[PDB]
Formats: structure tokens, C-alpha cells, sequence
């Protein structure tokens, strides 16, 4: 068992693209989602992640501070997928993008809503991850 | 021509139990066998635990029964494959690390909340030796209300039948019926569903042969206990053995003849009424509980009834020991456990892949 | 540990009869509960002729009763909608004008020849007045035997149960079942699917409420006597009453209501095992009984047996009428009971439809 | 709090028989259990008559029948030993050289006409193999009336269990049980008291031990059935077999033992309201029955009924032999006939004494 | 012939209960219903002390409890006529005046200490409103044993069947019968002779008729149970109601008429091997309860078991009365419980006598 | 059983004689009664018989022809004793004299009645008799 | 349900019809089929009749004697259809033409075979007919 | 319920007299019993007991002290019946004398015996006494 990612690809600085997250045989809605990615050399990192849906209110989000305000997480359950839509990319989010489940109930009982966490400790099912470059050459 | 004005309820044929929960009890036992779904059984004693602890060599404490239960019920994801959960008693009032009560948490994801609310096996005295009953009927209406009181809708009895010499006492066969009819009316009366576990346990050198007709012949009398004790057949399930050799005999038995034998014998006794079977996964491995769970749904005997899962072993063996009661072994056992759940789910459906399972 | 060698037909969980016929017996349940087919039960004794003569003034002779068996077994095209025929004893010795015996002249038209080996009611004596036993398993083997030996593969057994104030003795539903399952057994033993036959009543003032409840009481003793004897559950039928309100309550219920009734109350009590149910029509009108069995046929209920019919006057009131016991009736006959056939055919399929039927 | 109205007989505790002959039934047990007399048991089918006869080679004809029950129903004075005898159905029909039928013969000397009203075994079926169940339930209405209706005032019906392998099957003891209820309730509604007969046989390598946990677990099963069917407890009356070893289990019982072993059986089953035990001697030599019988009116165990004999072999054997089927031996075997009737009703009375036997 | 090796005890006929105790069950059973001799009952539970301490205006704590049974356990003499007592769980726990517990104080005077072991009423749930069953099989075993354990030798457990519109539902007359069966069994395998009380009660409008029936199907049922659980015939008494009119049916019913319904229905149903049968006094007055016993053991039909008493109330209610809660009126309390005892030990022998009731109890 | 007679001796022709049969051990009231003489040299013959008692009308008794209107029998069912008083003996007459009793049930139901046979057929209990001796001198 | 006859009409003497009964609601397979003639005054009367086709059989068939040689009835099981084709047409021939269907299952065991009766008793369904003229000018 | 005293009379100093208690009803083996005294104008008081008989060593007794050395109380428990023997009987000694029951149980378990007391608080069912007289004439 895999997610699968895609929506990767090479664009100039300033440009966009849209991963997706797909699961063939597993119901998301279960579960938070996160966007994880690696650059060569580095460790692996958390970008963004999206907790179950709260009914009213939504899911909750959340992002690394290097990419708030560029980078949207969203997820349709009905068609079992997550996305991050990437804009105004730089040169250091070139990396390859994997995304996981979290594996942990995320629940948050005292303030009534799930939530989601960057860290990857309890995440699990990494795809084969897409990769995107960001240049000018 | 002597006449005499009596209560309806005074006459045979009106001994049906009249319980307000009649409608919700219906509706949990669909909610229960809902298709592609089956029951984690999560209630093994502290005793159980032991057992459970001793390969892994964690000591059974209260803290860690509560973190070998939160490694299962904590896992995000397996509201997709189990529709109940069966509780022992000292895990209905443990809290999750979300802040809530293991019921709470299972209520808020979907899946019925139940538990195990029998005292334990003890010796039958009548009968021949090694035979047992099963106690606590009594305070048991009063356990009962409590339980519902704290969001249970189900609960589970277990009565076993020992076979020796290719036969069991009719003292156990009546007794145990009679427990099991007893301990389903007062279920529904406060308002949980009841499992009714008559278990023809695997133990012993007997054939199947000899499991079929003893369990045919258990499981006709249990039946006709609920008859008489005026059980709403609509609001009850069956949590029986699979009809299989015992495990001592050296006779082995495909997943075909498995579920052959099971569902011609259930044919034979259980009413179309009852919305489902869970079959129990008692001696079997992991893997054969699956393929024969798969076998039942692929049989072209009558089965009107639901053929679903409710497993204990067969679902946390793996977990348990990729989990070691460590943290940095609960991605692991979260793995495995999900994987058992999947495949389960899969044999509910009679789709499950014996290739795609022995993978890992 | 005080230990003997016993037999294992010694032991209680041992006691499923060992026949030779298993295997027939299966297949004859199934041939009789074929797709939109059903019994007709043509088993009426010498007094119960009597009966079906009173209206057309026929005399009550061996030929009359011949020619009134042979107005329907010797009608073109019923085995498009009958599966067997119940036939009485004295029949079973009686030649079609083909030649043929009617056993002979019923298997070669593919329908499975059946006898009624009852020997009628008997008043109780234990239990409430008015309440009977059925007698006749005295030479029961003997006479079972010859019935198979001239071609007869399916046999009926009927028992009653008469609600009297809302309810019937325990006497008569324990006495009535260990009847009906001993019956059963010994019927196996010599090749012939037992056609159980628990009927409770129409007769009476009670509800459709107090039926069901009647119902489901006597047919799970039925059953449960049944497995206290052995029946091999796959090579026998039940022929019990829809669940409806009695004759003079003043009731009436819709056939959806009878639906939900009788199928909610099988589904309580009959192992799956068993292959099939084959109602009984006793005091519903021709139309009422396809109206009903249709309704069940269109049941969301669990119903894993067939559900078909076992019909006496609901085939033949009609027919007997237009017939009138004269030759110049017979084909007026046979298009009334042809037409009746084929609604209870197209009952049994889900498909009958009222409009066609008037 | 929804009531209805219902007949005291639809309910479970109202189950009683209720027949007009209940004053009579009483009055006729109490006569059969008188102190100091037992039954003659002159029952035997044409075929046990063969058997009788094969030694002294008198050809079985009804003519020959009549005389050998002739030798003891003429014989004078048994009335004061015996106080009723079973008839075959040939014999209650023939008449003595009185020119009187046998039963106004033995309603003129005071002793109770009786009938023996089963049809003979036959193979159970159900269980294991070798057990047997008894015919003669159809039709059994009518016949119990047309005996009484000729003097008789009891009947008498036996089933069997065979022991083998220690056991016997729970069919069988479910089945004979009922069969055995059955008749003892038709029996009473037509007049007669029922004597119940449920022999466990002496037949087979088993002990005593076996003999008394095969013994009770039947009897106990009867009585059961008994109060399900609604017998006259007052009005009935039991023929069972004593509790001894198994004729070929090489194990021998003193009469103390055997008076032990089968009172206290009784008394862990069978109601004291029932007035009479009559033991069949079934195997046991003519000294044995009579020690055996006077052992248990020696018994300090509780037995409120009366303990008597209902013997056939046990009365007749010497009485045959010396008889040899001539008219000059007539005398010489009623002396011998005579003399087993007062060693019986000595046995009775618990005043027998072996060594005036010899 | 396909055939098994497999245990007596799995064959149907091989299923009476075996007990180490079973010669010491019999033994006590015959000494329990020795002639002339019957049972006090004194086992009421705290609820109903304050019942019999109602009138008298006495506090219910244990240690008034205690006074009330030593009123009786103290008293000498009444070994003449009491073979065994019944004892609440309190009491067998609690210590005479003599320095013993009560039942040691008990085996020392040759009477027999019994103990009730059910743990009470509660409602049936099945069958009809109002029809209850009995509680306390969980852990009976392990109680069983401590009572035995302190000297106690026979036990008592009571279940009820209320009539009610003529009849009792099926559901009651086989839930209770079971349940009466199963703790007999119990009980022997423990070395306590099991008192079973199948209580028909009086309460109600029905008729001796009724009772009648009612009765004779509930102890049939009773039986056929202790048959199927496998009861040691010898070693058990039954305790069950006489046949009477109910309390609130109007009906007259005589001593002679009551015995004549009594005994015939226990004729019936009950196996002589059983050896005795102590009457609860339920609803009688003391009076009736020496009258109706003292008739049953006058009764012409087959009574082949002892037919004695097994009384609270009617033993007790002049005692408690006399006694007015104080130590000043223990004599007249005990003269009153000692005429009650001679009474009823009197009508055991079918020689009591109404006239020298009223004038004895008179003074 | 025996019977046991009892009343013989010597006595000279024209004389008399009572014999008594007494049953110690059996209720003779059920019985037809017969005494029987053996003289020398003859066989056993029937001598008298008394049938059971007849309500109302009383026994029936039978006699040999050579004894009729000399001898008398009679029976008295409380004494449980048959008597035969033989009157006007001549030397004929000597024997040894047994009782016996009848084993058949006598009754003749076409004329209501028990009766008696002096034939020896179906007697049986003979006693050991007793011996009259009817001479001169 | 009727049969509904046609293939009527007026012919000189020498022609030919064809005539056709069609089955609406029914399964004809399971019939003998006969057709019959009603002429100006005189009663209805059998020309020719079929009888069932079972399998390996074929079907017998019967012609009234005015009509032997010059008439063939013949069917179609498939399209449940009954066929009479009318040669050499005759005056006498005019009549109104009917079918209909037997009501008896005409099975002779003696001879192990299907046959027909051109005798109207068992018949039924009657269509309304189709009316048959031969005449010159 | 009485006892009955006998036994009584007139006698002069130093003489004796044999007092009897019977009971027709009571087993007195079950009761201490207790001989009592009332004398003209005084208080009825104890002058004896004897207590439930010991096993292996007998009944124990008690004695007022005016009454000590003087008087025996015995038992048999067979006749049912108790007796004080009382000699050298002085003028004090004149009175009515009953007998008595104790009602209490006593028994003393720290010690294993019954044992009896002359205290008349816890004795009943007394008898109508006997009047003993001592004087000189």
C-alpha cells in the first residue's frame, strides 16, 4: 500500500503547479493528509498537512513558515484525493514531494475539532513522490 | 366450558420480550454486519493480557492493558474495515491521548461501542469432567443499564462446549443453551445488542465430522433456548466456531470444506431473522481466519444472514508483536493490524486474496 | 473416567436419519420448487368429494371422482405452472383415458406425482374441545413404500391448530409437532419428501395480530421437533398458512400486510436449510391467494427458501363450477383452472399482476 | 395490560384427563392391587404360544389356545391369588366350557377382565439399531370401547429398551416415553386402566449397576410424559422390570440386592399416588420371581404403592410341563399352577418362604 | 457400526450429581425430619426484622437482631421439638450468650444448623408483569463451602410463583424450576441438604381449585428439573406451600379439605425417595399453621415422605410479642415460642388438639 | 395340600358311620368336594360330591349309584369341613375312603348353577384317607 | 384470449387459400390444434386437426374425408401459429373456418404417441372465425 | 405446662423426707431444674439445682448454704424426673417446696459444661408445690 503523488514537473522561479495525492483503495477521509519533500543531501521535511474534515467549520491546516502564504492544501473526499497547489515558486522548493497518512487519530477533544500535524513521525504509505524542479536554467 | 380472563402475557405463544430498545437494538445489529465490516473483539481479561504480554515481555499493568488497546483503537483508519468493537470493562472507562473515553472516541468515528459482560468460565459440576459454564447473570441487569449508560449498544457472552471422546454431556449442551437464552433477554431488555458465543472449542483429536454434528446439535438448542426465553431475533447475532478438525486430530481441511461444513450446519439451525453471524477466529491462524471467512462468502449454500468477523488473535497477533509494547514499535503494529483489518474486510466481501496477504 | 464403546447413533448430536434417498430427496425438493411453478393438491378423500360435488350435484362415485381428477391431470399445458400433483390414494390405482396410471401419465409430463399418506383428523382428547390430532403412522412404512415402489416421490401429512380466545393448548402444538416429525423421518426412510403441513386455521374471530403469534409458536415447535427426530432438513417442504386475519374478525388486512406477516414470522422459526415453503390457500378466495403469494414474492424480508403454493380449491373452485360434472363442461373447466395456474405461476415469480387477473 | 378470555383447558396447568369412568379407574386399580393377589399376564400372541408349546408338542391352534388358557381361567380357586388377568384379543372372544366368554367368567369369580391393546414392536428407527418402538395407537379409540363394552376394565401395553453398550439411545427413551403416555390417557377416556409397561430388557452382558441408571433414567422419562399427557395418576398402574444383571453378564444378585437396587429406583421416580407396581417376571426363574417379589415387601426403602406381580412364564412354566397339553394332566397342572399363584401372593405379602417352595 | 470409547458421565443416564457428601446428606436429611420434629425458620433478612419489630417498637440494629433469634436460640428445651434451624447469614456469624456461635450452640444441643443461601427476589423479565425470579448462583460454590465450613449442614432457597387471573406464564414455572434444580445440585455437591422452596403464594384472589393446579404443575416441573440436573433424591426436602384458598379469593377451606388438596397433589408429583417435606406457614396464623399440618399427618391418602414444618412467623409471632423487644419479657417470649414449638411438634404426630391449644396458650 | 379324612373304623353290617374331610391350609368355599373309595383290590371310584354353594338355593351334590339313599354329603364352609354320614353299611362298602378337590371352576352357566362330578378326572389334594371296615365278628 | 383466424375470402372453384389462427397469450408447443367449418344452416364440424410435437416425434394429423387430399394443416411452434393451406376448392367447401385449441392432453400410451381429434368436445379458445366463399360468377 | 411435686408430710427434727418432681409432657433431660422453698411470710428461694447431665462427668449441683451437707438433688433422666433428698431436717426447714425449669440454655463453653443455678429469675412452669412441716410433737 502507496498513495500515489503526481502534479510535478520543472517551472522558472515565480511559477505554479498543482500536486495531487491519490489512494486507490483507502478512504482518506479518515485520515490528516500531509505534503512531505526532500532536496538532494537534505533531510526530509514537512511542507503542509490537512486534518479530517470538521463538519461547519472544515479541516484545519498547516503549513512550514517557509511556504505560508504560496502553497494551498486542500483535499475532496469524494473523490478521495488531497492537493497542494504550489505558486511563486523558488529555486529552494525544488525537491522531490511525497505525501503520506498520519496513522494517528488526530483528534482534539478538549477543543472539539481534528487537526494535523508537519511532523512526520507518525505518517506511514509514502508514494514513489513527484519531483519538481524550480529554475532558470 | 370453564373460562377464565388472563394476561396475554400469561400464554405461551405471547412470551416475546417487549423492550423499548427493540427499534435501536435492530438498527445497531445492521450497523454491526454492515457489509465490508466485522468486529474488533478487544476484551480479553487481565489474565488474557498475560498471555498476550509474554512474548513481547511487557508487564501487565493497567497503563499498558490501556496502551495495547490504544495502539488498535488510536489507529486512524480502521473505522473502514471495523464496525464494533468489543470493550472488556476496565477499557470502557480509559481515557484516550485524545482526552476522551475509549466509547467517546469510538462513537465520534462511527463504530458501536460494546462489551464483554460475562464473569468467566467455571466448572459445569454436572456433565462429565472438564466441562464449564459461564457465570454472572446475576447483578447483570444492573451492569447492563451501566454500560449503556456510558454509550455501549452491544454486549458479548461466551459459553464453551468441550468436546472429549467425540461427544459433549446433554447437561452442558441444555445448561449452557439455557445461560446464553437468559443472558440474550436480558441484553436487549437494557438495551444492547447481544453476541450469543456458543464456542465448540477446537481443542482435542475430533475430526470434522465430529465438530459438525456437535455443533450442529449445540447450536439447535441454543436456538431453541432463545425461542422459549422470547429473544427479538431481528436484534441478536451469532458469534459461533467455524466448523473445522481439531487441533490435536492430524486432519487438515481446505478454506472450501471449512466454509461447507460451517454454512450447511448453520443452515440447518439458525433463523434467516438473525441479521448476522460473526464467527470467532478461536485456534486459527491470521491467514486461515481470512481464507475461511472468504470461503463462507463465497459458498453457494443458503446463507441469508451476514457472514462477518469478530477476531481477537486474528487481527492483533502481528500487531502485537511489531508493536514489542514499545512507542518506536507502534508504526509497526499499526501496519499490521490495519493490514489484518483490510484483509477481513476483503473475505466479508468474499474478495479477499490469499497472494495479496501473505506479502509482507 | 470410568469409559464404555457406545454406538454413535447412541449418542444425542447423532440422530439425522441415514436414508439411501438422500440424494433423490434433494432433487425432488427441487424439482418441486422449480421458477414460477407450484403443487396443486388434488388429494381430496371420498368425503371431502362429497364437498367439492355438493354444488354441481355429481354423484359421489370412484368414476365421478375419476373424471373430476382427470379434469385437471389430463388437461394440455398445466405442467407450464404445476411442478407435482398431491394425489389421494385411491387415484394413484386410476388409469388416464392415455392408458397410463395417473403416476405414470404425471411423470411423463415431467411433474413429480405425490400422495397424501395421512389418514385424517381425530378429535385430541387432551388439550381444549374442538382441538385434533391426525392419525395414520401405524403401517406408516408399508404403505409409504408402496407408494414410492408405483412411482409416487413426494408425500403431505396435514395437522391443525384451531385459535379458540387468541391461543391453542400446549398439548396440541407439542402432540401436532412430534406427529409431524415422525411422519417426516419415516417418509425419508422410504424415498418420499415429506410435505409438512402445520395449519393454522382461518376459523374464528381472531386478528391477523393473534395469527402471527399462534403462528410463530406452532411452527417453532415444529421445527424444533424436527431436529429432536432427524429430519434431513434439505429434502423436505413446509405447507403451512399465510399469517391473516380470521374468517369472522371482521379484519381485513392488504396482501403487503400478509406478506410482512407470514414472511416475518418463517423468517423467526424455518432453517434456510430447508428448501421450500408451499403454501396452503385454506378459506382465502382463488384471487386472494395470488394476490398474497405475489406480496411475498416482492418481500424485502429475508426469505432464502422458495416461496410458492400448494393449492387445493384456490386452482380448482372455478374450474369445478364451469365443468358442472358434465363432459360438455370440461374444456370451460380446464380454461378457468389453466387461468388460475398461470396467476399463481406468475405469483410465485413476483409478477402477478391483479389488473390481468379480473 | 391487553387480557383475553380463554377456556381453563387452553391453559398448561388445566392439562388433566377429564373422563366419566375416573370413579370406576380408582375403584379398578384398587381391586387389580388387593393384599395378597398380583395378575395373571395370559397375553401371549399365537407366535409366544408356539414357544409354550414347542415342549410339550401340542400343535397351536385356536382350539388348543383356548384350552391352555382354559387350563388356568377353569381352574378353581385362583381367585384367591390373582386378582385380574391380560387376555389376548382371541380369548376375550372365546368361551369356557361354562359356556360364559372368559371375561363374564372372570367377572363372576371377582377377578378384573383385562386386555392387552398394543400391536407388537417394531424397529424404532430413529436411535440405534435393535431398539424398538410399539404400534397400535390408530384406531385405538375404538378399540379400547368395544373391550370394554365386552367387561374389560384394564388394558395393558408394553414398550422395550434394549441396553447395549451400557446405553441406550436418547430417541428411544424420548419416543417410548410418549407412545407409553399416549396410550395410558386414551386408554382411561374408554374406561380401562391403563397398566404401563416399559421393560428395560434383561437381555445383554450388562450389570446391575447399568440395569438400575438405564432403569431410572426410562421410568423417569415416562412419568414425565405421564404428567404432560394428563394421566389419572389415581387410576393407572406400572409393569416394569426389576433391576437385575443382564442374562448373559455372568453377574449374579442376591434377592436383598435385587429388592434394593429396584425399590430405591422406584422411589427416585415414580409418584405414590399411583397405587400399584405389578413387576413383569421377564427371565427370571419361578423361585426367582417369587424371592425377588418377597424381598421388596421386606424392603425398609420407601414404597407406598403396592408391590405385586403381573407374571406369565413365571405362573405358567411348571403348570405347562405338567399339564403336557392332555386332559389327564389338567389336574397335575393346575396343582402346579395354583401352587406358583400362592408362593406369588406369600411373595406379596412378604411372607414367602423359599423352603417351603421346595 | 461406527462406535466411540467415551465417559459414563457423558451418557444421559449417567448424570446424578456424585458428592463426597453424599452419606452425610442422607443422614442429616433423616435427622432433620425426625418424628415429632421440624424446622424453626429463622432466617428473615434486616428488611424483614423491622417488619417484626414494628409492633413491638424495637430498633433494627444487629445487636437487637441478635436478641431476637438468642430469645429462641437460648431457650432451653426446644431441641424436643426442632431438628434444625434455619439461620440468616448475620446470625450464623454472630455468638451466643454461652461464649459459641449460634451454630455451634446448635450441634452442641443434637439440632441441625442450616443457613438460607439466596440472595432474593428480583422481576422475571420474561412471562408476566409482577412473577420474579431468584438470585445468587454467581459464586454459590465458594459460599456454599463457608457455610459448611462453620458447621452449617443444610440450606434453604426460596422461589415464588404469584397467581395471578388464574394462572402463571410457562416462562415462571421453567426459569424458577431450573433454578431451584441447579442450586440443589450446587448445594450437595457442598455437603448442605438443599431445602427447595417452590412458594405458590397465597396472595391473591384465586381459589383451592387453582391452587390446586397450579401448584401440581409448578412442583412437576420442579422435579422433572431436579431429575435433569441430577439431584441426590435422598439427600434433598422439599419446602413448598399448602394447597389453600388465596389470602384475598373469600373462600372457606377447612384443616380436613386443605390436606385432603395438599397431599393429593404431592402424591402426585413427588418422589417418595425424598424424605421429607417441611410446610412454609406463609399467610397461615400460627393456629391454622398447627391445624392444617396437624390434618395433612391425619390424611388417609399416600404421604410415604415425613410432613412437618418449616415456620417463621407462625412459631415466632406470640414470641416477638411477649418478648416486646425488652429483657423483662423473655420468659413470657419464650413460654410463648416453647407452646408454639410443642404445638407444632404435636400436629408432626397428627395429635395436636385445638381445645388444649386455645387453654395452654390461654395462660 | 392335603385334605385329611378322618371318622373311620370297623363296624357290622346295618351300621353307621360320619367321615370328615378337613382342609387346614386351604378356603374350600371355593370348591367342588368329592369323597372316593379304593376296596381292595379295585381302583379309586367316585363316591359322592358336593358342587360349590348355590345362593339361594343351597349346594348340588351327586352320588354313586351304589350309594344313593344310604350316604349323605355335606359341606360347612365356616368350619372349612366336608361331611359324609353313611348309613345302613354292608360288606361292600369296605375301603379306604378319600376327600379330594375339584380343580375345574364347576359352574354351568346355561342353568345358572355350580355343580359336582363323582368322576376322579380332574380331583386333586387327595389325603392319605381313611379305612372302613364292615364285617361280622 | 381467443385464436384470431384469417386468410378468408372469395375464390372460384379450383383455388386456393391459405388460412392462418394466431395465438396472442399462449404458448401453443403444449396443444393439439384443430381446425372446423360452420357452412350456411348446417352445424360446425372438424376439418382438420394436429396434435402436439414432442420431442423426436413430429405430429400426427387427421383430415374429415370431404376434404382428404386437397387440405395439409400444418404449424409453427415458434411462432405459435396454425396453418391451414386449402387446395382445389369446391362450392360445398364454402363455410365459415375456425380453430381452436384441445383442452385434453391427447396422449395414447398404447401406441407411445401424440395424436388429434377432429371431434369439437375438448376444444376451447375459438376465435371469431374467417368466412370461406367458393363460387363462380 | 406444670411440674408436680410430691413427697411432702409432717416429720420432727432430724428426720427425712424424699421430694419428687415429675413432668407428663417435658423431657426434663433437656433442662437444669431447681428445687425452691417458700416459708410462712418469706420470699420464695432457691435451696437446690442440678444441671443438664455432663457427659463422662455427670451433672453438676448446687446447694443453698443452710441447706448444704444436709440435702442431695439427683436426676434420672429415663423416669423423667428429679428428686431432692433432704435429711436431718430441722424446724427451718418447714415450707412449700416446687420445683422448676430453668428456661435458659446453660451452658458455660469457656469451661465445656452445663452447669445450673439456684437464682429463680430465668425457672418456670412450677408446680402447685408440697408442704413439708418439721416440728416436735
Amino acid at each position: 500500500v502507496q498513495l500515489q503523488e503526481s502534479g510535478g514537473g520543472l517551472v522558472q522561479p515565480g511559477g505554479s503547479l498543482r500536486l495531487s495525492c491519490a489512494a486507490s483503495e483507502t478512504a482518506l477521509t479518515y485520515y490528516a493528509i500531509g505534503w512531505f519533500r526532500q532536496a538532494p543531501g537534505k533531510e526530509r521535511e514537512g511542507v503542509s498537512c490537512i486534518s479530517a474534515i470538521n463538519s461547519g467549520s472544515g479541516a484545519r491546516t498547516d503549513y512550514a513558515d517557509s511556504v505560508k502564504g504560496r502553497f494551498t492544501i486542500s483535499r475532496d473526499d469524494a473523490k478521495n484525493t488531497v492537493t497542494l497547489q504550489m505558486n511563486s515558486l523558488e529555486p529552494e522548493d525544488t525537491a522531490r514531494y511525497y505525501c503520506a497518512l498520519d496513522t494517528t487519530d488526530r483528534y482534539d477533544s478538549a477543543n472539539g475539532r481534528y487537526y494535523c500535524t508537519i511532523s512526520s513521525d507518525t505518517y506511514a504509505y509514502w508514494g514513489q513522490g513527484t519531483q519538481v524542479t524550480v529554475s532558470s536554467h | 366450558s370453564r373460562r377464565v380472563e388472563v394476561l396475554l402475557t400469561q400464554l405461551p405463544a405471547y412470551n416475546r420480550l417487549k423492550t423499548p430498545y427493540e427499534e435501536e437494538l435492530i438498527e445497531t445489529a445492521k450497523k454491526m454486519t454492515a457489509p465490508g465490516k466485522g468486529l474488533l473483539a478487544a476484551d480479553e481479561s487481565t489474565g488474557s493480557c498475560s498471555k498476550r504480554f509474554a512474548g513481547i515481555g511487557l508487564s501487565n499493568t493497567a497503563e499498558h492493558r490501556r496502551q495495547y488497546r490504544a495502539l488498535m483503537l488510536e489507529c486512524a483508519g480502521f473505522e473502514q474495515y471495523i464496525s464494533g468493537v468489543i470493550l472488556h470493562d476496565e477499557t470502557v472507562y480509559q481515557r484516550a491521548s485524545t482526552g476522551e473515553t475509549f466509547p467517546q472516541l469510538l462513537r465520534r468515528r462511527g463504530v458501536v461501542p460494546g462489551i464483554k459482560t460475562d464473569c468467566g468460565l467455571e466448572p459445569l459440576v454436572e456433565g462429565a469432567d472438564g466441562e464449564q459454564m459461564t457465570a454472572g447473570l446475576d447483578g447483570y441487569v444492573k451492569r447492563a443499564k451501566k454500560y449503556y449508560a456510558v454509550g455501549c449498544r452491544f454486549c458479548k457472552w461466551r459459553n464453551v462446549y468441550k468436546i472429549q471422546n467425540g461427544t459433549v454431556s446433554e447437561a452442558v449442551v441444555r445448561f449452557n443453551a439455557e445461560t446464553l437464552a437468559r443472558y440474550a433477554v436480558l441484553s436487549q431488555l437494557c438495551g444492547l445488542v447481544p453476541i450469543v458465543e456458543p464456542e465448540v472449542m477446537i481443542d482435542g483429536t475430533h475430526d470434522i465430522e465430529t465438530c459438525q454434528r456437535v455443533s450442529q446439535h449445540v447450536w439447535a438448542e441454543v436456538v431453541s433456548a432463545l425461542h422459549r426465553h422470547g429473544v427479538v431475533w431481528e436484534g441478536c447475532l451469532l458469534k459461533p466456531n467455524m466448523v473445522v478438525p481439531g487441533a490435536e486430530s492430524g486432519q487438515t481441511a481446505t478454506a472450501e470444506q471449512v466454509a461447507e461444513y460451517t454454512v450447511k450446519t448453520l443452515a440447518r439451525v439458525l433463523p434467516p431473522a438473525l441479521p448476522g453471524v460473526t464467527f470467532l477466529s478461536g485456534g486459527l491462524s491470521e491467514v486461515m481466519a481470512s481464507e475461511y471467512l472468504n470461503a463462507m462468502n463465497n459458498s453457494p449454500l443458503p446463507r441469508p444472514w451476514k457472514l462477518t468477523f469478530s477476531y481477537a488473535r486474528a487481527l492483533q497477533s502481528s500487531a502485537i508483536k511489531a508493536w514489542g509494547g514499545k512507542s518506536s514499535g507502534v508504526a509497526a503494529g499499526r501496519r499490521a493490524f490495519m493490514h489484518r483489518a483490510k484483509m477481513n474486510s476483503l473475505a466479508q466481501l468474499g474478495r479477499y486474496n490469499r497472494g495479496d496477504d501473505d506479502k509482507d
